[PDB]
């Protein structure tokens, strides 16, 4: 039925 | 208005995480990470709108992931413990015999680990207690509220006990009717 | 001891969905390291800890993030907040009580307890014999009970004399007509 | 007690009473307008010119402290304030000043610098500034440095002194060839 979504936390880069 | 769709907090050690939706400062729901369900504060809302908990789980998994990466980035800078400050006030006007709810509002919580309990006549209470998730604050500390159902009377006095790492000893916030 | 990571999204709405701003904060313990602000248009490093992120995210997730202003903010507001949060109306309870035990001609304070209401917009006025009181009125901040209702206490510094009528006057969206409560000495 | 503040900064006026406990108190101004006080265990602010800029620290009430905090100061917040805890009164007079540089920006060698001190109509002091390399010009409500030299490019320090008290402003001036 009524579908609720949220924000999407993004991943972060590593090393370098 | 202000909607915070996916506040995601993760903490280590302990693998402590919380995922909530807030609207205009109030708690829409939190996702029970263990049971994997969306728990709405106002149950009627779950009849007019819905959120798939997976989104919650997923965002938490990412929170966990970014915590390791960020912990390493700061060269393992631990979180500073703050001293939580508690305030007790009744939901409704106090009337002898009329059912009411005592509210313990605890602000400036950091880190997000705490025990908020109730004492009635210096003894711990179990029944009639409910608690919210941690709400974000502009300064990045949190606030939380605990609830105790009760009937105002002549003999009963109360305390909200707050136990936190930033407190040398559990603090008691006393409250008694008039 | 421990380590904390916070991810805090914010959809700021003005005049309904006429103006939507999306702010996303990434925080380590209590330090915000990288932030996306739709007014700015791209991710930004708040502190050194955020450079490894800003750089990359602006290449792979910029448009995805910007689109949330519609896919999440507007979508949630129009489709889920609309039939729930924005339709909530809870009428305020109003009751007056005296601070100190009564004794005519002696200074005292009337307390108007306006409670259990939602939303926050409210107007509470004190009247003494039909005239609105101003200077002697004091108030608490708007108190959020945390259960989707607020409360506020408005006090009036006064001296109860015979024949006087003190009225606490409350106006709120959940009410067609104001709620008034009188207190006579 | 005399407290001095700087325009646009925040001050904290103190109020210590006895019986360490959130008991009853309020702060009013000279016209007896209550600025803030405690209702029950709550903070209440009535309608006054400072309503959105005042506040206190509630956690300290249990220790017998009832500060009045004022932010974004205006010379017109200068005034005498009174704290009353139960039956204790405590007068604090706040004086607000403002040191401004009427020389806008871009200052060229040989140019004159003019500063002016803003002060409470009720009471006035003696100001005394210092260039980044020596000379201490001092005056009253208006100061002036007839002609500058590349050497004053820097950050000066003016001193306002009222009662045995004193505040200090430090402005950075840029003289260019």
């Amino acid at each position: 039925g009524n579908s609720h979504r949220g924000a999407i936390e993004w991943e972060g880069i590593e090393s370098g | 208005h202000v909607g915070s769709y996916g506040i995601t907090v993760y903490q280590s050690p302990g693998d402590i995480g919380q995922y909530t939706f807030e609207f205009d400062g109030d708690e829409l729901f939190y996702v029970d990470l263990d049971k994997k369900e969306t728990v709405w504060m106002l149950p009627e809302f779950a009849q007019l709108r819905r959120f798939e908990p997976q989104g919650g789980l997923q965002n938490i998994a990412t929170g966990k992931h970014n915590l390791e990466i960020l912990t390493k980035r700061s060269n393992s800078t631990p979180a500073t413990n703050e001293a939580p400050q508690a305030t007790v006030f009744p939901k409704s006007p106090v009337l002898l015999g009329q059912p009411n709810t005592l509210i313990c509002f605890v602000d400036n919580i950091f880190p997000p680990v705490i025990n908020i309990t109730w004492l009635r006549n210096s003894k711990s209470v179990t029944d009639g207690v409910y608690e919210t998730s941690f709400f974000v604050n502009r300064d990045y500390s949190f606030h939380k509220l605990s609830y105790l159902t009760f009937i105002p009377s002549d003999d009963d006095i109360y305390d909200c006990k707050v136990e936190h790492w930033g407190l040398e000893e559990p603090v008691l916030k006393h409250w008694e009717p008039e | 001891g421990s380590f904390v990571h916070q991810f805090q999204p914010f959809c700021y709405f003005t005049n309904g969905t006429q103006r939507i701003r999306l702010v996303i904060r990434y925080i380590y313990n209590r330090e915000e390291y990288v932030r996306f602000d739709s007014d700015v248009g791209e991710y930004r490093a708040v502190t050194e800890l955020g450079r490894p992120d800003a750089e990359y995210w602006n290449k792979q997730y910029l448009e995805r993030t910007r689109a949330e202003l519609d896919t999440v903010c507007r979508h949630n507001y129009e489709k889920t907040e609309t039939p729930t949060s924005l339709r909530r109306l809870e009428q305020p309870s109003v009751v007056i009580s005296l601070s100190r035990t009564e004794a005519l001609n002696h200074h005292n304070t009337l307390v108007c307890s306006v409670t259990d209401f939602y939303p926050a917009k409210i107007k509470v006025r004190w009247f003494r014999n039909g005239q609105e009181e101003t200077v002697g009125v004091s108030s608490t901040q708007l108190i959020r009970n945390g259960d989707w209702t607020f409360q506020v206490l408005v006090m009036l510094e006064m001296t109860p004399r015979r024949g006087e009528v003190y009225t606490c006057h409350v106006e709120h969206p959940s009410l067609t007509s104001p709620i008034t409560v009188e207190w006579r000495a | 007690k005399v407290v001095l503040g700087k325009k646009g900064d925040t001050v904290e006026l103190t109020c210590t009473a006895s019986q360490k406990k959130s008991i009853q108190f309020h702060w009013k101004n000279s016209n007896q307008i209550k600025i803030l006080g405690n209702q029950g265990s709550f903070l209440t602010k009535g309608p006054s010119k400072l309503n959105d800029r005042a506040d206190s620290r509630r956690s300290l009430w249990d220790q017998g402290n009832f500060p009045l905090i004022i932010k974004n100061l205006k010379i017109e917040d200068s005034d005498t304030y009174i704290c009353e805890v139960e039956d204790q009164k405590e007068e604090v007079q706040l004086l607000v000043f403002g040191l401004t540089a009427n020389s806008d920006t871009h200052l060229l060698q040989g140019q004159s610098l003019t500063l002016t001190l803003e002060s409470p109509p009720g009471s006035s002091p003696s100001v005394q500034c210092r260039s980044p390399r020596g000379k201490n010009i001092q005056g009253g409500k208006t100061l002036s440095v007839s002609q500058l030299e590349l050497q004053d490019s820097g950050t000066w320090t003016c001193t306002v002194l009222q009662n045995q008290k004193k505040v200090e402003f430090k402005i950075d001036i840029v003289v260019l060839a």
